[PDB]
């Protein structure tokens, strides 16, 4: 009797959201870490944040992923870049968003 | 089936009538010239003109144009002289009322002070044209129940306008001069207040407004089906009752149980329109300044629904569920 | 309500929209969620931009660096991508301190 | 602000005196409306016992126009019926009555008229307000179709005359009648309709209510020039009768 | 608008004639335009 | 029975006809539209699948 | 001459009709091809309203009717 | 049981018209009315798909019912067709009054005046505004007023729910980004 | 057949002449137009894929 | 052919005239602004896009 | 076109006369205005860019 | 050429005149507004400037 509902018609109703698709096929696994395994530090000359991580995992978070969900093909090539200057303090502000904000 | 009366079947057009005239010599201030519409013909009289021009009529005309002109203007220069912009907008734009920190004080050109100028130049046109009507009624050696149900609504219009603001302190309390903005000054006077619906004058003259609506289509229908014993003559019928008024009273008198007369209907259309300006201007002038949240009011006087129910759509569905997945 | 693609109804009971015991179990979040903006918009998102960001991306009026708010995550849906699982699979991006493979 | 007392505060006044002012309001509308018809009676044409819970209005003058006179009300009825060929069907109050002869010639149900004076009504400058066409100066038809010279056809399919002349308003510019000529087997003379009970089309003019038998029992006109308010209620409500009268299938329940 | 106010009987037999003869051939374009249709793509 | 002509005796032509020629061309155009609302006999998609 | 007058309209309404469906082909949406629609139907039905409907049939008439309002005028 | 009792009040004028012999006019008006309550309780619940879209019967609370259903389209005013119908609401007031004033002005003169005519009316409004409908053309445009705003009104409800989805401002759309625009 | 000719004893010239010469213009119209809404019978496109 | 002069004994000529131009006026109008909805058949886009 | 004179045999001159009139200023109009929603032929526009 | 003083004894002098006088008013102030309208042409706004 209140009035209080939401409207929608059944055909956008069943129409998902386009990029869910786009996800899916950018996505994988981790790879757990075995017993002492190398580091990405300790295989190129990298940036603090991303320098514990592994070479597998350092592999999979830069280009499978950062530069195809933004659309930016060398990111984190040349470490002058204003591009990877913005990009590895979006690193920590989405570590924060997930930790702080839950 | 039967002839219903919303059209004429043929129309007949003959010398056009210059009006009655008395010892006050209304012809001197009359204009010559008369037109002729067949298309309007259809449905009620066709000749056009003549109008009767005096002073009051003149100085409302001229006052007027002034203020749509400010306004207009106002609103042409605010979009940097750009027609088709102007016509682009047109419906958004507005002339805004003062800034609340300047209070009954004159405020900048830019901030309020061409708002004041024309609501002045409104302000006497108004008054002008209620005197006109008074004047006429007294020319014509008439009633003035045409005056008197004008200020009715000239009532709320100075209280939206000119009481309410002074009664509060600020010239920000004003009316907005636009078509969206002004709705939009609707929206946010009713929820700065709470909920205008719990406002119980606001109710009654939501009454009186349902009331004259239905009054019409029941006096237009019944009038309309006894046009066939001459019932639209209803100064002859009330100077001399015919069968017209004797079947119109007697069909409502056995559908609900009592009717009227041929002049008194008259007198219940009168009071049920006059009556909605006068209780909503009543409601207007009582908040802010006495009653500042009227669901907390009705709260208070007990008369508030209460719901056992919860809140939440997870407390009757599932998001899953509400997309088919 | 743009934003979020619902309407007024959704998180509110309109006969009262101040009183606390009316609101439904959404618009608490979204309380969180305006706090979250205001946080990540002065802390995060202006800071860098003004020391970065190229002369081409600073807007019409006043060079201005661009900020965010609801729809730039939501984008007229009720949740970010319908609530896909986004972040199952990127323990990285999860928390501040050290990866955790567990 | 502050409340006088316990959770009145000014806004209840003003409610308590609106409710006051709209009690009286209504009283007096209610009075105002039994300037006709009253006091009440029963069906055998005595006093009743009940009135009502109102009282009656005081007396209001009015003062006419072209020497009339003066009318004050509430008084006595005027237009009133005298002998009526009406017959009770039942001994109590609550029941229908029969016509005792011919309704349609009587003047009873659907087709009473009102006694109304025995004078035309005039305009402004006291002259009768309805005139046949022919005898208005500068009048023409400017829209629609011309009913002159067009043959009219009866409810019943029957061609009883033709049309001859249009009876206008001059002071509204209306047509208020339409004025037929009967061929010699349907009757003699001049006949006429109200505009409201015709429908008028490219080849004929129709009128329903009635049958062409019946035609010839229309009321007729005193003078050829001027028509009386009391001839115009007794030659509508003959047409109006018709509706109810005309054939025994009409009076019937329509199932 | 009835003015003619009834046919008679032998203003009707010519009539039926002339109305069987625009009817046959009608019916004949359709049947070909149909046959072509079955031909080209046929729906049995 | 034999002839039936005997009809147009409680009829008038001019209506009649009117009445034949619009549903005539209403029933056609609706056939030819539905049609054309259907994959296999669509006639104009048929010669852009042809090319 | 009123059935010309509702003919003369109702040709503005299938003019209306169609520049709808003409401006959806073009790129248009509905709505803003059924306001340019409203607008063809009323002005130019109005307008041969007034001008087709206004040559009304007179034909010796006319003239004399006209060289006499030509007679009017000289002595106005 | 409401739909019942309804249908018979109109169905019982039909019979008192019929025996006063009277036209038809007030059922017919009053068939607009019952259109407009059938359309808020079963043709927009139906359509919809479920009989709890109705209001409910109460005083006070049939106007919370009102308030959460305009603000389900977020602001209400902009919805084009309640534009409409609160036009033709005012307009049928404002004209209400103007003929009940006339009538009881033409009618109760000053004290020791006479009683005026048609003539008198029509000659004050030409005098007023410069047009006067006249006695017979007033009653057909507010009886034709009334009931635009009744159909109107069933309108702007029906297209609310199961025509339009998003916030009524955003409709105007169309408009703002027509082709012709700079 | 050769008594189609009776055909205008029953119906006016002039109101048989309107009627047929708006359908006719409207039908024109229309088939031209959906003619145009397709992709291998639009000519203006295929002007200039051609060149 | 030789004989459709007698069109005017069942056409008044100002109508037809009137109808007629206001007819060929809009049609060309109508043509103008179609070839100008176009890309290939733009004459004010082919100047910017030749010099 | 030797008898063309005969137009106002027809045609009442005043009606023609301001049909015309109103017509051609109307069109002129358009045709200003249509020239300046565009890029190359907008003398406004231009008289900034060499400047 | 030498005989267009005849317009006069088509179209009265009294209705034209008025005509005129507003065709050219509006026209004028349409223009002037339509130069306040730009940036180049705006006098106000290059006084400003240049001081
Ligand atoms: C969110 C919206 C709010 C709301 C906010 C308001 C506000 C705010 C107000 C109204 C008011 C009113 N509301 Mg409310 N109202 C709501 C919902 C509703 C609903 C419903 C849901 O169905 C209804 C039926 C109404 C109806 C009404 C009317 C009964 C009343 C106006 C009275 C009147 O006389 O108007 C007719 C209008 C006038 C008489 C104005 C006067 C006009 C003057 C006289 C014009 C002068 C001439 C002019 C300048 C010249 C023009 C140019 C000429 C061509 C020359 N409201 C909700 C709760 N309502 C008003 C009131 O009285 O409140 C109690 C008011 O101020
Ligand atoms: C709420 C009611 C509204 C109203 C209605 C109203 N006024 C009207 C009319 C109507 C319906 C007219 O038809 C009549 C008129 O002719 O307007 C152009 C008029 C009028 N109301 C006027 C005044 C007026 N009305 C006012 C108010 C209002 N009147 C309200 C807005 C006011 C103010 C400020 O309150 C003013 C000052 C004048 C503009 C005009 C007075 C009539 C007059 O002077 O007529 C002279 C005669 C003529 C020759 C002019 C007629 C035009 C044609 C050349 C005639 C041929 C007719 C043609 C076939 C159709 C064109 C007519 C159209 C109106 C359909
Ligand atoms: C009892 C309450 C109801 C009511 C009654 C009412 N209104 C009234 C009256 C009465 C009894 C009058 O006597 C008076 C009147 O003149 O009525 C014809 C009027 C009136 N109510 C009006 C408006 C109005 N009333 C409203 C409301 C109501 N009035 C209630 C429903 C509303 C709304 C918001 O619902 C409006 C908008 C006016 C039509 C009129 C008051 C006339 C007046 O004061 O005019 C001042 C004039 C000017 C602004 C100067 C003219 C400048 C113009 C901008 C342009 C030129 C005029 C031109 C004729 C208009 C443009 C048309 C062009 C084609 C020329
Ligand atoms: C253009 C349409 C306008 C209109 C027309 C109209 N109504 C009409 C008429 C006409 C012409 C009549 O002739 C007729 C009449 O007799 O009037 C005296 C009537 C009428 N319209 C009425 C009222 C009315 N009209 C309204 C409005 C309108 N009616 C429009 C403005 C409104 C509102 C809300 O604005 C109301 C309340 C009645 C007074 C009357 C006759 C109805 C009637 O008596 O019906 C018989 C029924 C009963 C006596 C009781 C029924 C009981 C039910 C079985 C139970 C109740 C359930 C109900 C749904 C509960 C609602 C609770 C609310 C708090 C929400
Ligand atoms: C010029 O022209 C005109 C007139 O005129 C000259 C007019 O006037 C009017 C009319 C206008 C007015 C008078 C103005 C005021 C009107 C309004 C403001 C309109 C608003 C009206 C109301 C607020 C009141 C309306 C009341 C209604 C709708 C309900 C009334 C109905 C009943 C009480 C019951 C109906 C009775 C029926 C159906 C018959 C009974 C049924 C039976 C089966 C009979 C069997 C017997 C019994 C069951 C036992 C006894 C029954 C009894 C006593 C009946 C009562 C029922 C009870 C339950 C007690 C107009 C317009 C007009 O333009
Ligand atoms: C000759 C014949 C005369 C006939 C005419 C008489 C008409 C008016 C006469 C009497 C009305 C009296 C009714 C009063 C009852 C309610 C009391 C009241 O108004 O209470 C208010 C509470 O406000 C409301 O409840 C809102 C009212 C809405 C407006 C009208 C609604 C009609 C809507 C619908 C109609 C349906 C029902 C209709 C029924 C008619 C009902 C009037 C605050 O309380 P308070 O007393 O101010 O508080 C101070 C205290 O606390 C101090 O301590
Ligand atoms: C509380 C009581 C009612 C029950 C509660 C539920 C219904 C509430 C809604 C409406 C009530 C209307 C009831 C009217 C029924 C009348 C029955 C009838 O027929 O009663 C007559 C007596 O009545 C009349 O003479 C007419 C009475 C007025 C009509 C209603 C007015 C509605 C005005 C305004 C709108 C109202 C909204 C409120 C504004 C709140 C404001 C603060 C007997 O016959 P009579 O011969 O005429 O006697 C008289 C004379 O002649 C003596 O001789
Ligand atoms: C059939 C099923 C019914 C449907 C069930 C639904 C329930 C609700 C419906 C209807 C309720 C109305 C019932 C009342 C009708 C009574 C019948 C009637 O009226 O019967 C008359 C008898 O009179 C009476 O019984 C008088 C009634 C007095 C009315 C009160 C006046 C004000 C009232 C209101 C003011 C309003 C203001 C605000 C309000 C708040 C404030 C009230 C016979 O008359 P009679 O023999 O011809 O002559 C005699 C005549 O003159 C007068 O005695
Ligand atoms: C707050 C609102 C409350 C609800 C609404 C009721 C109040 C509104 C006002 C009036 C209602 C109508 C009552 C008065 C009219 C009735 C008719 C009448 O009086 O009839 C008389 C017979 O009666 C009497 O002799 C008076 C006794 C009346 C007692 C009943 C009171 C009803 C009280 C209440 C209703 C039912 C209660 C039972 C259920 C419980 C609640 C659910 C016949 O004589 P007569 O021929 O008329 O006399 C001629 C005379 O007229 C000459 O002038
Ligand atoms: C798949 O589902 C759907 C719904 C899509 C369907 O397709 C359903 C389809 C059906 C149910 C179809 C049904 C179809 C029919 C019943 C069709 C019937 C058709 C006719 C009877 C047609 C009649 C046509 C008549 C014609 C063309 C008559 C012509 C007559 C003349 C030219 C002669 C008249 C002229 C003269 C001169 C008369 C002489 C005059 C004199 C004065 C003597
Ligand atoms: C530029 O183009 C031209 C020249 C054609 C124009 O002129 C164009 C003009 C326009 C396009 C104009 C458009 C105008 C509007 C859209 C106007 C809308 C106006 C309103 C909705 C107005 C509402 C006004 C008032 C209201 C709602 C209530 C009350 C008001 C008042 C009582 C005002 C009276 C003010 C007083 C008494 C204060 C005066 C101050 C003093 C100190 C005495
Ligand atoms: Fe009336």
């Amino acid at each position: 009797g209140t009035g209080m509902s939401v409207p929608e018609f059944v055909s956008d109703l069943d129409t998902p959201d386009p990029t869910i698709e786009v996800f899916l096929a950018s996505t994988s696994d981790p790879v757990i870490p075995e017993e002492g395994a190398q580091t990405a530090g300790e295989a190129y000359e990298n940036v603090d944040p991303v320098l514990a991580d592994l070479t597998v995992e350092n592999y999979d978070r830069l280009l499978a992923a950062m530069r195809s969900w933004t659309g930016i093909p060398d990111l984190l090539e040349d470490p002058d870049h204003y591009q990877s200057k913005v990009a590895i303090n979006m690193i920590q502000m989405n570590q924060t968003i997930n930790e702080e904000w839950a | 089936p039967e002839y219903q009366n919303i059209f004429t079947q043929v129309q007949v057009q003959g010398p056009a009538e210059l009006g009655v005239d008395n010892e006050n010599n209304l012809t001197e201030e009359r204009t010559t010239g008369t037109g002729f519409s067949q298309l309007i013909g259809w449905i009620g009289n066709a000749q056009l003109g003549p109008i009767y021009l005096g002073w009051f009529g003149i100085i409302s005309l001229v006052t007027g144009t002034l203020w749509f002109n400010i306004v207009g203007f106002n609103m042409l220069s605010q979009v940097g002289y750009s027609i088709p912009e102007f016509i682009r907008q047109l419906f958004w734009l507005a002339l805004e009322p003062p800034s609340p920190e300047y209070g009954l004080r004159m405020p900048p050109l830019d901030d309020g002070g061409w708002f004041i100028i024309a609501s002045f130049f409104l302000l006497v046109s108004v008054i002008s044209w209620w005197l006109r009507t008074y004047q006429l009624a007294e020319m014509h050696k008439m009633g003035k129940h045409v005056a008197w149900a004008f200020a009715a609504a000239i009532w709320l219009f100075l209280v939206l306008g000119l009481f309410r603001p002074i009664l509060m302190g600020s010239w920000s309390e004003a009316v907005p001069y636009g078509i969206f903005p002004h709705l939009d000054w609707t929206t946010a006077f009713s929820i700065r207040y709470g909920n205008l619906y719990y406002n119980p004058f606001h109710a009654l003259s939501i009454v009186f407004l349902y009331g004259s609506v239905l009054l019409f289509a029941m006096h237009g229908a019944t009038i309309l089906a006894v046009t066939r014993f001459g019932g639209d003559r209803e100064l002859e019928q009330i100077y001399d009752r015919g069968t017209a008024s004797e079947r119109a009273g007697l069909f409502w008198r056995w559908t609900m149980g009592f009717n009227a007369t041929m002049e008194g209907i008259h007198r219940w259309a009168w009071w049920f329109a006059v009556l909605t300006p006068i209780t909503g201007g009543i409601g207007i002038l009582l908040t802010g300044t006495v009653v500042d949240n009227w669901f907390l009011w009705a709260v208070e006087h007990n008369f508030a629904p209460d719901y056992t129910q919860d809140y939440g759509y997870e407390a009757y569905t599932t998001y899953d569920g509400f997309l088919g997945r | 309500s743009n934003s979020l693609g619902r309407n007024c109804v959704f998180c509110h009971n309109s006969r009262a929209f101040y009183d606390p015991a009316q609101h439904t179990p959404q618009w608490a979040t979204a309380m969180l969620g305006i706090s979250m903006v205001q946080e990540l918009n002065n802390e995060w998102i202006v800071p860098i931009g003004e020391a970065h960001l190229p002369p081409e991306r600073l807007g019409p009026v006043y060079n201005d660096v661009p900020k965010l708010a609801c729809k730039t995550c939501h984008k007229g849906y009720q949740q970010p991508l319908q609530g896909l699982n986004v972040v199952a699979d990127w323990p990285e991006l999860a928390t501040t301190e050290g990866p955790f493979y567990d | 602000e502050e409340t006088f007392f316990g959770n009145f505060d000014l806004a209840s006044l003003s409610l308590w005196l609106f409710y006051g002012f709209f009690a009286l309001l209504i009283y007096y509308l209610q009075t105002e409306n039994m300037r006709e018809g009253y006091p009440l009676e029963d069906e055998d044409g005595n006093t009743a016992a009940n009135q009502g819970p109102f009282p009656l209005p005081k007396e209001k003058t009015f003062k006419l126009q072209h020497g009339r006179g003066e009318l004050t009300l509430p008084g006595e009825d005027v237009q009133r019926r005298d002998n009526l060929a009406l017959r009770k069907t039942a001994h109590g109050n609550g029941f229908p009555m029969e016509p005792t002869g011919d309704p349609m010639l009587d003047g009873v149900g659907p087709a009473s008229w009102s006694k109304r004076r025995d004078v035309p009504e005039l305009d402004a400058h006291g002259h009768p307000k309805i005139v046949p066409m022919s005898a208005a100066e500068g009048f023409g038809v400017s829209a629609g179709t011309d009913p002159r010279g067009l043959p009219v056809m009866a409810g019943d399919g029957e061609i009883v005359g033709l049309v001859s002349d249009m009876w206008i308003d001059e002071a509204e510019q209306l047509v208020r009648y339409l004025e037929l000529e009967l061929d010699p087997e349907w009757g003699d003379g001049k006949r006429l309709v109200q505009r409201q009970m015709v429908r008028i089309k490219s080849d004929r003019v129709k009128v329903r209510s009635i049958y062409g038998k019946h035609f010839k029992n229309v009321p007729k006109t005193k003078s050829p020039n001027q028509v009386t308010l009391l001839e115009e209620d007794k030659i509508m409500a003959y047409y109006a009768g018709g509706t109810l009268y005309a054939d025994e299938s009409r009076l019937e329940p329509q199932l | 608008d009835l003015s003619f106010t009834g046919l008679t009987d032998e203003q009707a037999q010519e009539l039926h004639s002339v109305y069987m003869s625009g009817l046959w051939l009608f019916s004949a374009v359709a049947v070909v335009a149909h046959l072509a249709t079955f031909i080209w793509r046929p729906w049995f | 029975m034999s002839k039936f002509y005997k009809i147009w005796l409680i009829f008038d032509p001019r209506r009649v006809f009117v009445a034949q020629g619009v549903f005539l061309f209403l029933l056609a155009a609706m056939i030819h539209l539905v049609l054309l609302s259907t994959e296999h006999f669509n006639w104009f998609e048929l010669a852009a699948a042809n090319a | 001459d009123m059935t010309c007058t509702i003919t003369c309209w109702g040709i503005g309404v299938l003019l209306g009709i169609m520049t709808t469906v003409g401006l959806m082909v073009v790129g248009w949406s509905f709505l803003q091809g059924a306001f340019m629609g409203v607008l063809a139907w009323l002005i130019v039905g109005g307008v041969l309203a007034v001008a087709v409907c206004g040559k009304d049939n007179a034909e010796q008439i006319r003239a004399e009717m006209a060289a006499a309002r030509e007679r009017v005028r000289g002595a106005t | 049981c409401a739909i019942g009792a309804f249908v018979s009040w109109a169905l019982r004028e039909v019979e008192i018209c019929r025996k006063l012999g009277m036209g038809y006019h007030v059922p017919f008006a009053f068939s607009v009315a019952i259109f407009a309550y059938v359309t808020l309780v079963v043709f927009r619940p139906l359509l919809m798909g479920a009989w709890g879209h109705g209001f409910p019967y109460g005083i006070w609370s049939h106007l919370d019912w009102v308030s959460n259903t305009g603000y389900a389209y977020l602001h209400f005013h902009y919805n084009p067709a309640h534009m409409l119908a609160v036009t033709f609401f005012f307009t049928t007031t404002l004209a209400l009054a103007l003929h009940g004033a006339l009538v009881l002005s033409a009618a109760n003169p000053p004290k020791g005046e006479e009683v005026k005519g048609p003539d008198n009316e029509d000659t004050f409004f030409r005098d007023f505004i410069g047009y006067s409908i006249g006695t017979l053309g007033i009653h057909r445009v507010g009886l034709l007023l009334a009931l635009n705003a009744g159909f109107w009104s069933a309108v702007c409800i029906i297209i609310s729910g199961p025509v339009w989805t998003k916030g009524w401002p955003e409709w105007w759309n169309w408009w703002l980004e027509m082709p012709i625009w700079p």
